[PDB]
């Protein structure tokens, strides 16, 4: 806590599971959309 | 315009070209955030306060 | 001046195996010959 | 009419919206000040 913030020591984890491979740009667009949606929730600092 | 959109950390739009998927940096990244068969992706969420 | 890493230990939080794992991780982290001025601490929910 | 009970209830929403717009940008650490007739009467109601 002298350097970081308190929230970085207890992070959350979310997983989205599909049935097809997601390593293409078309799915990366949807992944970025989900990341922005999660970040816009009130009380969330950052999503990586 | 490019410098301004980079400095402001704007995120209204996003696109990653197919060529970037072959670089070593994203080859390592996809083994850090996606499953070995590529069917799932994990997000890390950090609160405020 | 600080950095952190996340480690997954055997056993679930509260169980005796988890406590043993936390002790082992602490021992491994502290037994090292650290560079001058650098100290390592094990924290988190399971440690608590 | 901004000088009603509906008008004075929008003050917190504006501050929340601005603080969320700043989040994640180089503007982080900025200070937000809100004033006007509606804010004045919101404070008046709390005091009353």
């Amino acid at each position: 806590f002298r350097h970081f913030s308190q929230a970085k020591m207890n992070p959350d984890l979310m997983m989205v599971e599909t049935d097809r491979d997601l390593r293409n740009p078309a799915d990366f667009l949807v992944i970025d959309k989900i990341a922005k949606a999660l970040k816009n929730v009130h009380g969330i600092a950052q999503v990586q | 315009m490019s410098q301004a959109f980079d400095a402001a950390k704007n995120d209204d739009s996003f696109y990653l070209p197919p060529e970037a998927f072959e670089t070593d940096d994203f080859q390592r990244g996809m083994k850090l955030f996606m499953s070995p068969d590529g069917h799932a992706v994990r997000f890390t969420i950090i609160h405020q306060g | 001046k600080a950095a952190y890493v996340q480690v997954y230990i055997a056993g679930d939080q509260g169980e005796s195996l988890a406590n043993e794992s936390v002790e082992a991780v602490r021992k491994i982290a502290t037994e090292r010959e650290t560079p001058s001025g650098v100290k390592a601490y094990v924290t988190g929910a399971a440690a608590t | 009419d901004p000088l009603t009970e509906e008008g004075t209830a929008r003050m917190d929403e504006l501050k929340v919206a601005a603080a969320d717009a700043i989040k994640g940008t180089p503007f982080e650490g900025a200070r937000i000040y809100l004033g006007g007739s509606a804010a004045t009467y919101n404070d008046m109601q709390i005091g009353a």
